């Protein structure tokens, strides 16, 4: 939503030349040990589970 | 009859527990020897309360 990628760009014989940028993006995984710091995987408490 | 070439009975194949009980992802050991590059010493802190 950055209208960077978001706004129309016409072809390139038209007014508009622009080009969608190739930036990088991020997104937060929710999970349950990510919603509360209290709540936390015991990666030490856990050797015989494969995560 | 004719003499039969000799079968070698070579079985072998007693295979490895390569494969963990379930992922046995748990090797823990802590760092002892004092990490390395032992730094400096007491640095003279002191106190600064205007005597």
């Amino acid at each position: 939503n950055t209208s960077d990628m978001t706004n129309p760009t016409p072809a390139q014989g038209q007014d508009g030349a622009r080009t969608l940028p190739s930036k990088n993006l991020v997104l937060p995984l929710p999970f349950f040990f990510s919603r509360d710091c209290g709540l936390a995987l015991p990666t030490v408490v856990l050797p015989y589970n494969e995560i | 009859n004719k003499t039969i070439s000799v079968t070698l009975g070579l079985r072998h194949w007693k295979t490895v527990s390569a494969a963990p009980p379930e992922k046995m992802s748990k090797s823990g050991v802590c760092k002892i020897a004092t990490n390395v590059y032992n730094r400096d010493g007491g640095a003279n802190p002191f106190l600064v309360k205007y005597e």
